[PDB]
């Protein structure tokens, strides 16, 4: 992980 | 990086890559344009790396489930098929190809679980999952037993499972409910407590798994067994005389197997779409063009219509796209990881008794909806 979202 | 007035290919080494490279050669012949076919080993996943920065072939080949992931990441162009070149292929197999609504890649074969059965002890294989009970208790006087398949991984146990009305995602005008999960459903229920009840009572033993009920079979040991073309070459190797059909019904309807869709997508950062719709619509796609691929190593079933009409004339063929006809196509959504998760979870407890059928369904649910509820991290 380690981006965010949400998608 | 994509070299431009030539064609590179990928598709898996499995496959009749020199088939499809004679397919090129005609289009050089025609064109002057070079088509390179290379099989890359996990060129799926290559595919996505490279492509992202706008490198890579200007074709992919593949199952059609992977290339949701390719369409979302927006890797794939859309393609332009006019209605009269849409009315050469199965309706369904477009359906496989479909992504956000978009047709995003050509399908080319088909492939889905059959009912493969031993035609010395079965001449007359069984139409019903319900007559198979009392079909066992008759062979296994004598020391056969009527059925062994993979019981392990839920693509092979969920056709029956799915019969009845159970299914991953609901499937709406091309796209997905990734928030309507069918696995928890009367009709799974109903499916699974049948699958149950055969282990249960020992018409099936639960630890059954691929190469025992391959071995089991080509061994002259069961009956029937549930598998797909790719074993069919094993089988001949046996010399066990065996038929090919139509899956049995679970209470009157069709069992329904996942369908995989062999696709060729084109790459986004391509520039070359247009040489690579001519060659898929008008040298891949003829009787012609699947024909040298098919010599080189057998697609099974395929999309196209008039070639499809001319393999059915093998039963076993026939039957593949029958079985394919009334399946589920499989789901191109990243979602279907928590899916295959929660239902192989939920299978193997019920079938050895750590939960009810009910609550592993329920759990299971759960599972697969709150996984698919959610994306990123
Ligand atoms: C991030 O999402 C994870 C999965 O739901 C949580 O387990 C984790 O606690 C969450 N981390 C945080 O809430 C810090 C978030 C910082 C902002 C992240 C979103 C923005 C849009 C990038
Ligand atoms: C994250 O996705 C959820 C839906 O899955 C949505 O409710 C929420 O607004 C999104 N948050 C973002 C994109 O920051
Ligand atoms: C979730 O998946 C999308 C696919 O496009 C990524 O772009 C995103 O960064 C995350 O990995
Ligand atoms: C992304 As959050 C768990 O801070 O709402
Ligand atoms: C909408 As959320 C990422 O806080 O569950
Ligand atoms: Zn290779
Ligand atoms: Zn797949
Ligand atoms: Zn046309
Ligand atoms: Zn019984
Ligand atoms: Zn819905
Ligand atoms: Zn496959
Ligand atoms: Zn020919
Ligand atoms: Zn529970």
């Amino acid at each position: 992980x380690y981006x965010x979202x949400y998608x | 990086k994509i070299e431009e007035g030539k064609l590179v290919i990928w598709i898996n080494g499995d496959k009749g890559y020199n088939g499809l490279a004679e397919v090129g050669k005609k289009f050089e012949k025609d064109t002057g344009i070079k088509v390179t076919v290379e099989h890359p080993d996990k060129l799926e996943e290559k595919f996505p790396q490279v492509a992202a920065t706008g490198d890579g072939p200007d074709i992919i080949f593949w199952a059609h489930d992977r290339f949701g992931g390719y369409a979302q990441s927006g890797l794939l162009a859309e393609i332009t098929p006019d209605k009269a070149f849409q009315d050469k292929l199965y309706p369904f197999t477009w359906d496989a190809v479909r992504y956000n609504g978009k047709l995003i890649a050509y399908p080319i074969a088909v492939e889905a679980l059959s009912l493969i059965y031993n035609k010395d002890l079965l001449p007359n294989p069984p139409k019903t999952w319900e007559e198979i009970p009392a079909l066992d208790k008759e062979l296994k006087a004598k020391g056969k037993s009527a059925l062994m398949f993979n019981l392990q991984e839920p693509y092979f146990t969920w056709p029956l499972i799915a019969a009845d009305g159970g299914y991953a995602f609901k499937y709406e005008n091309g796209k997905y409910d990734i928030k309507d999960v069918g696995v928890d459903n009367a009709g799974a229920k109903a499916g699974l407590t049948f699958l149950v009840d055969l282990i249960k009572n020992k018409h099936m033993n639960a630890d059954t798994d691929y190469s025992i009920a391959e071995a089991a079979f080509n061994k002259g040991e069961t009956a029937m067994t549930i598998n797909g073309p790719w074993a069919w070459s094993n089988i001949d190797t046996s010399k066990v005389n065996y038929g090919v059909t139509v899956l049995p019904t679970f209470k009157g309807q069709p069992s329904k197997p996942f369908v995989g869709v062999l696709s060729a997508g084109i790459n986004a950062a391509s520039p070359n779409k247009e040489l690579a719709k001519e060659f898929l619509e008008n040298y891949l796609l003829t009787d012609e063009g699947l024909e040298a691929v098919n010599k080189d190593k057998p697609l099974g079933a395929v999309a196209l219509k008039s070639y499809e009409e001319e393999l059915a004339k093998d039963p076993r063929i026939a039957a593949t796209m029958e079985n394919a006809q009334k399946g589920e196509i499989m789901p191109n959504i990243p979602q279907m990881s928590a899916f295959w998760y929660a239902v192989r979870t939920a299978v193997i407890n019920a079938a050895s008794g750590r939960q009810t059928v009910d609550e592993a369904l329920k759990d299971a649910q759960t599972n697969a909806a709150a996984a698919a509820g959610c994306k990123x991290x």
